């Protein structure tokens, strides 16, 4: 399951402690990380993202609406079941890209609705 | 004045052609000082006979080719550059190689004039296609070092005259390195490793002593000035 | 294979040693115990199954012994 | 090393013995148990 | 040096085998070329050139007139003897134009031959093999602190 | 000399090294001519420690002042007025080097100026009030000692200043072949050199002491520090640069200090340098030396 | 191997030698042996070399980031008080010779020495155990040394022609040993285009099938067209390896050494790289690479380019002075005007530099440096950031070659310091992350 | 529990451990480091450290 | 095409301390290797003619001053480094220097024993005043190269002896150059040898060759 040892170039040996090696392989370049160590730390610590971005709750076409200062996204499920609404999306975050999401685009169960960092707990 | 202890000269034999030589210990920094002069004395200074110019029958204004042989003009010249024969003439002598019919020519088919002796008969020269003949003249003059092909005057009047790069000296490759001894009786002393690949004319030991003498007497020009100051033996 | 000639610690080559044991870790205990075994003899008791070098260190010996397949081992 | 014998087997680090003592002084009862026989004494 | 360039002494060679100028004048320090370009300390190369100027002296540039570069302008600086000391205050120092003009100047070692060109380079002979180094190398005098 | 003149934000009555953020470490526009921006520690003291600038001067109330030359109607006077940071935000500071005209006045059509932003601007000679006393007002003493400073990135310059104060006195103490202004005045103001306080002539010169007979009829003598151990173990040895008959003037330099030669700071030697890479010996910042 | 200061070695091994010189009768009892080592009586040195032989030691440099920050070597007694470190392990240790120090540790028990020789030995750890890429691979000096070796120069001395009419080809050599005799004389250039017969090297794949295909060239002779250096380069690779015949960038060197690890034992790669080192240095010095105010070139188009955007700036600034322009847009515009010009000067600069210049060769070969770096040296350093983190619309028009100005310099440090402060807290946080990953 | 204590929030850890009356099996490698045991990884794994070595009877013959 | 006109080495004169030397002809690509082979040996192995230790009555070590002397003992040792001496040797021999009253001390003031000489008496040692008195003996040994001061804990010396670094190098500065001899080109090299006046460029080059000749063997 682990696969080849990057050092030997062959199947990993049975003694190898790959956790420590993973820890070091990840942290060593951290000095070169200038969207950086804060984002990395954000991921490994599983905190809710800096600017939360919503993910599709279900599959269906998307109805886009622009309020004043906000965005409204509604997913009409292919069920077709209960419509699913995403209430106030600050226009500062814009939207994710396929190009940029537009009214009528289809969406699968996991897709990211807006540029940002999806809450890992939510996914 | 000077006494020091102690240098010695030993040799590891890699092949009948090749030998490695090492001198231990030197006094720092004498490795760099002499070693580069030795690579030169063996390479450029040793008397030996080599081919100078050649002309083939049937090649005059043609660029490269020889009907009846798979080897072309260029391939045969460098094929011939490897010919090793010690000549006693001191003046250019023309040997002759003439052969016909299907067959493979070798350095044994060439008839040396009296005083020139070919040291590598098995040497391959050309492959003769079915029903073919080859005629070649070879100019062999003594010399030293490596003298690139000379067009002087230049090749000039002679039509079909091909000057060739002449490897005059027996030793075709040499290199040196420097390492340090010792166990701290002598700490960081220099050890010189010299790598000599030789042609069958002379052995490595012969080419070393030849360099030794040509270099020793060479420096006699300076020692004759006084002889007062000296060193250890 | 021509790798030229290994000097000191690099002789014998790991690769030729790793064919005599399951892993690099096994190779360590393999040679390591044989070395403690040799040193005892100079005072288990057996070996130097190979011809010792002049001053050769027991660990260096045990590695040569392993290279020549002069000993077998059983993993735990 | 001075007798050229084999290097012996290691013992317990003194710092660890100290740690047990410092935890005891906090009213933490720290026992080192074997598979059994239960409590081992550092001494 | 004063520019932030630092390093340990990795080796010290017999004065016999060192890059040495046509005079037979050995160089004291050999600094690696690679550390220089990426560190933005290039001032250390300037003072290496000026260092050679100040050590060997120089002349104008006159007559008939004063050249275009000296016009902005070195004053009474037109000539300095060998070994004279120079001062380039930080934010008004010598200027690139003025360096080149000085870089050609002045012989001799003793004999009238010149040891450095208008590029601040010279042909060094390896004191090890005795043969020259294939390309012209930058030489000069640098101020280095212990 | 830089240890005095150091100003640090740590200590009792000030912030701790750990708590203060990078806003205090950044250089402010008002540091100009007061606190040298190019000089601080590389460690995690960066920006908390700095050295007072060359022409900077402290106010009886504790605010640093910088010298300026006031300009009136496109003409820079000889009036030199020391201004605090508050009164500098009040006016327009002309750039130190702007072309000078005959008896002096604005030559260049327009003037380089600093605003109260501080935000730089280009306006004609019309609106200026004060001008800079000279380049390197912002610079400190050690910084002002780097020849061709303007060509080196602030990163390597900082390292360069720090390492000058890291040098050690040599037995011989040769002065820099290519220098800057400060070497002369930084050595005398350091106090490690022997200066004469009255004009006169030398009565005696010994390795041990130097006496001068003043024109005043008074007799001054100076005992020489000889092989004195310094705080960190360097050598403070001094040597006389004068001879018996010599005439001398007030404020002149009688004897050299540890790092000085003939009155100017000598922190090192002038060496013949070759910038070629050499047989993998000087590599990765390593250096090779003549056994000479 | 590593250079170990003999004084340091003596103390490290003290109990070992104390025994040895009691075994040999140099000292009658252990007490005498101890004094003999302390006073450093000359007999001990020969003894030290005995005990230290094939007895490994661990070398560490702090901070230790990956396990490669500790490696075992074969100690060699060295004069002086410094430590001689092989130049190919700098990468792993991140070792600067600016005055870094390193710790030495002496493994004692048989198991510890085994772990050193087998697990931690220098030559058995080559590839990074993260990306698998090679680490001990040549770098810096060794790049430019080989890059120069393998490069091909149009119209160098001895260039094969090939001859026509009255002359034969003229670019041909009996053997590589001949092209050397020609190179030592002024005849041949190492970077020349000549073709040669090679008995002892191995041709490529395609040219292998067409020439032999029986078949192979174990002792056989064959001819290809390459630079003399490219020949000597391939004499460094294993005899079994095919003939590359390229000029070696760093990446090209990475390709090959990556390939040696897949197809060959480690010992082979260990020795191959050792030979790349020796060659790369010899030719890095013969490379003729230096730096000078002269070798720093500036594009002449910089002036016009500079004043070209000066108008666009003062005009867009003229549009803001008119009052219509949005202040944030005018400043923002100055960023795009100047940011763009910085590329043109980069484009213009790159276009100016002759390909053999010493400054560009360093960056081209991948040894060290950037173009962004060589853009601030000559041309323009470009826009710089205020401490607030924004972009100061005032560009630095001068380059560090012409020198910056009082205000140009005061502005640069504004940002340049904030970066050096970052580098401080980037190791403090990165290490705090690594400690959590590890746990 | 002693692995957690050495990591962070030592006081919080020790207090919860003493109340839960926690027993640490000393399986992990950090625990074995602290007490000076052989970490259960690499050469310290059972299969490797229990290796038994003897020369082949064929080898002893050649002596 | 053997060209044998045996090498010719003809002397020259430039100054009294240095003289050019020329050797022609030589096979192509020689003078460099042959020139540097002499320069390397000249800058090192020419014997001396150097001063080992010194003793000064008043001072027990290097780091003090002397009453009335302008130079401290260490700055005086530095000066005495520039001494260029020459000695028939063998075995160590002490020189002597004593000077009183004001003046300037120089190498001329050094009284050499029988069999040694000081070749630059013009050299400044120390400047003395009315109270200055300098009594110092110097030990001249014979050898070659550069030998760092031998500490008297290693030698048998007592607390009084000041060991000093010794430079035995008759030769001062050395260079060379070559000119080929067009086809048929040979090589002729000129070497420029300068000495410190302890020996003539002739005698040193003779030393080098003599030392260089004896070394080549086979
Ligand atoms: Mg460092």
């Amino acid at each position: 399951c682990y696969g080849r040892s990057m050092a030997t170039g062959k199947l990993v040996d049975i003694g190898e402690a790959v956790g420590i090696v993973a820890a070091q392989s990840i942290g060593e370049p951290g000095t070169q990380l200038t969207g950086g160590l804060p984002r990395v730390q954000e991921l490994f610590e599983a905190r809710v993202p800096r600017n939360k971005a919503p993910i599709a709750d279900v599959a269906g076409r998307v109805r886009l609406e622009e309020s004043d200062k906000f965005f409204k996204i509604t997913i009409v499920p292919d069920d077709g079941g209960e419509e699913v609404v995403y209430d106030k999306l600050s226009k500062r975050q814009r939207l994710r890209v396929i190009g940029v999401l537009s009214d009528g685009d289809h969406v699968e169960v996991g897709d990211q609705l807006m540029e940002g960092a999806a809450d890992p707990h939510e996914v | 004045m000077l006494i020091s202890q102690r240098p010695t000269l030993s040799e590891e034999t890699v092949a009948e052609n090749r030998s490695r030589f090492v001198i231990e210990p030197l006094e720092p920094g004498f490795g760099y000082t002499l070693g580069n002069s030795l690579r030169r004395t063996l390479l450029s200074s040793i008397p030996g006979a080599a081919v100078t110019s050649i002309r083939i029958d049937g090649v005059l204004h043609e660029f490269t080719t020889v009907p009846g042989v798979k080897e072309d003009v260029t391939d045969i010249i460098l094929n011939l550059k490897g010919l090793v024969v010690s000549s006693d003439d001191d003046e250019p002598v023309t040997m002759y190689l003439r052969k016909q019919g299907p067959g493979v020519v070798t350095a044994g088919d060439i008839v040396p004039p009296a005083g020139v002796t070919v040291h590598n008969p098995d040497m391959h020269i050309a492959t003769l296609n079915d029903k073919g003949k080859l005629e070649v003249e070879l100019v062999v003059e003594r010399g030293r070092g490596y003298v690139p092909a000379v067009q002087n005057k230049a090749s000039g009047a002679e039509i079909g005259r091909i000057p060739v790069d002449s490897i005059y000296s027996p030793v075709l490759k040499v290199t040196y390195k420097v390492e340090a001894t010792r166990v701290e009786q002598r700490t960081d002393f220099d050890k010189l490793i010299i790598d000599v690949e030789t042609k069958n004319s002379i052995s490595p030991r012969d080419a070393l002593a030849s360099a030794g003498g040509t270099l020793v007497e060479l420096f006699g020009l300076a020692r004759e000035l006084n002889a007062d100051s000296e060193h250890i033996e | 294979s021509a790798y030229d000639t290994p000097l000191g610690i690099t002789n014998p080559p790991i690769d030729e040693l790793l064919s005599r044991a399951s892993s690099k870790y096994a190779l360590v205990i393999y040679a390591a115990k044989r070395a403690r075994q040799i040193n005892d003899y100079y005072n288990e008791y057996v070996g130097p199954l190979v011809e010792p070098g002049l001053q050769e260190k027991p660990l260096s010996i045990a590695l040569r012994e392993i290279h020549g397949d002069l000993l077998e081992h059983t993993e735990g | 090393i001075v007798k050229g014998e084999n290097i012996p087997e290691p013992g317990i680090p003194e710092s660890f013995k100290v740690l047990l003592k410092e935890l005891q002084s906090l009213c933490l009862n720290v026992e080192v148990l074997s598979s059994d026989g239960a409590a081992i004494e550092m001494r | 040096g004063r520019h932030g360039n630092k390093g340990v002494i990795g080796k010290i060679l017999p004065v016999e085998d060192m890059p040495f100028l046509p005079d037979g004048t050995p160089v004291d320090i050999i600094l690696n070329t690679h550390g220089v370009p990426r560190r933005m300390n290039i001032g250390q190369i300037l003072e290496t050139h000026l260092g050679w100027v100040a050590k060997a002296g120089w002349n104008i540039d006159v007559a008939a007139g004063v050249p275009d570069w000296a016009s902005k302008l070195p004053e009474e600086l037109y000539s300095a003897p060998a070994d004279s000391t120079v001062a380039t205050p930080v934010f008004d120092g010598a200027q690139e134009g003025e360096l080149a003009g000085l870089l050609g100047s002045t012989l001799p070692n003793r004999d009238g031959e010149v040891m450095v060109d208008a590029d601040g380079k010279s042909t060094l002979f390896d004191g090890r093999s005795g043969e020259p180094f294939p390309y012209p190398v930058t030489v000069g005098y640098m101020y280095i602190l212990k | 000399l830089t240890h005095k003149r150091r100003l640090s934000a740590l200590g009792p009555g000030g912030l701790s090294r750990e708590r203060a953020g990078l806003e205090v470490r950044d250089v402010h526009p008002s540091h100009y001519g007061r606190m040298c921006p190019i000089e601080t520690p590389e460690g995690p003291n960066i920006g908390l420690i700095g050295s007072l600038s060359v022409y900077a001067r402290v106010n009886p109330f504790g605010f640093i002042e910088t010298p300026y030359r006031k300009v009136e109607n496109g003409v820079v006077t000889d009036q030199i007025d020391y201004l605090t940071a508050d009164e500098e935000d009040r006016h327009v500071v002309a750039q130190a080097n702007s072309p000078t005209d005959e008896n002096g006045r604005f030559t260049e059509d327009r003037v380089m100026v600093r605003k109260k932003g501080g935000e730089v601007e280009f306006v004609s000679a019309d609106q200026v009030d004060y001008m800079d006393v000279s380049p390197r007002q912002m610079v400190s003493v050690a910084t002002a000692m780097i020849p061709f400073l303007e060509h080196d990135d602030a990163n390597r310059a900082l390292m360069g200043a720090n390492m000058q104060r890291q040098a050690v006195p040599l037995v011989r103490s040769e002065a820099p072949l290519v220098g800057t202004g400060m070497e002369l005045r930084a050595a005398i103001d350091a106090g490690d050199v022997v200066v004469a306080d009255k004009t006169g002539v030398i009565e005696e010169v010994s390795a041990d002491y130097i006496t001068v007979m003043a024109d005043d009829g008074t007799r001054q003598s100076y005992r020489l520090r000889k092989f004195a151990r310094s705080n960190h173990g360097t050598c403070a040895n001094q040597r006389p640069i004068v001879d018996a008959g010599q005439r001398v003037e007030a404020g002149q330099v009688i004897a050299d200090g540890p790092c000085t030669q003939n009155g100017e700071m000598a922190l090192g030697k002038n060496l013949l340098v070759a910038i070629m890479p050499w047989e993998g010996h000087n590599y990765e910042d390593a250096i090779i030396l003549s056994n000479r | 191997q590593c250079g170990l200061p003999k004084l340091m070695a003596l103390e490290l091994f003290k109990p070992f030698v104390m025994k040895r010189l009691v075994d040999l009768n140099h000292a009658q009892n252990i007490k005498s042996a101890k004094r003999m080592v302390e006073r450093q009586r000359p007999q001990v040195w020969d003894v030290l070399e005995e005990v230290i032989a094939e007895h490994p030691v661990l070398l560490n440099r702090a901070p230790t980031l990956h396990r490669l920050g500790i490696q075992a070597f074969e100690p060699q007694l060295v004069e002086g008080k410094a430590i001689q470190l092989h130049p190919l392990v700098c990468e792993a240790f991140n070792a600067d010779f600016d005055g870094d120090q390193m710790a030495v540790h002496l493994p004692l028990s048989a198991e510890a020495q085994a772990e050193a020789r087998i697990l931690m030995l220098s030559s058995n750890n080559i590839l990074s155990p993260a990306s698998g890429k090679p680490l001990a691979m040549p770098r810096l000096d060794m790049v430019t040394g080989l890059y120069y070796l393998t490069t091909l120069v149009e119209g160098a001395t001895g260039e094969y022609q090939a001859a026509t009419k009255d002359a034969p080809e003229q670019g041909v050599y009996s053997s590589p040993a001949e092209a050397i005799m020609a190179m030592d004389r002024g005849a041949l250039s190492v970077r020349a285009k000549i073709k040669v017969r090679l008995t002892e090297l191995r041709p490529p794949t395609d040219l292998e099938a067409q020439l032999f295909e029986n078949g192979w060239k174990p002792g056989d002779a064959w001819t290809a067209e390459t630079t003399l250096g490219r020949v000597m380069f391939n004499e460094l690779l294993p005899k079994s390896y095919p003939f590359v015949n390229e000029q070696m960038h760093k990446k090209v060197q990475a390709r090959i050494i990556n390939d040696l690890a897949e197809r060959f034992p480690m010992i082979v790669v260990a020795q191959t790289v050792d030979k790349l080192k020796d060659a790369g240095f010899y030719w890095a010095t013969r490379s003729g690479v230096t730096v000078s105010m002269a070798d720093v070139l500036v594009p002449p188009q910089k002036q016009e380019i500079l004043e070209r955007h000066e108008a666009e700036a003062d005009a867009i600034e003229r549009k803001y002075q008119r009052g219509a322009l949005n202040h944030t847009e005018r400043n923002e515009s100055l960023v795009k005007i100047w940011q763009d010009a910085t590329e043109e000067v980069g484009k213009a600069l790159e276009e100016f530099y002759p390909a053999d210049n010493p400054i560009i060769t360093i960056v081209k070969s991948g040894a060290t440096g950037n173009l962004t770096q060589t853009r601030t040296l000559a041309g323009m350093k470009g826009l710089v950031t205020n401490p607030k983190g924004e972009f100061i619309p005032r560009p630095i028009k001068s380059s560090f070659r012409e020198g910056l100005t009082v205000l140009e310099y005061f502005i640069n440090t504004h940002g340049a310091r904030k970066g050096l402060a970052d580098t401080a807290l980037r190791t403090a946080d990165s290490g705090y992350l690594t400690r959590r990953l590890v746990d | 529990w002693l692995s957690a204590a050495s990591f962070q929030e030592t006081t919080r850890v020790l207090t919860d451990a003493a109340i839960n009356c926690r027993s640490d099996k000393l399986n992990g490698l950090k625990e074995n480091v602290i007490i000076g045991k052989l970490i259960p990884a690499g050469t310290g794994i059972s299969r490797y450290r229990n290796i038994q070595v003897q020369p082949t009877e064929e080898a002893r013959a050649a002596a």
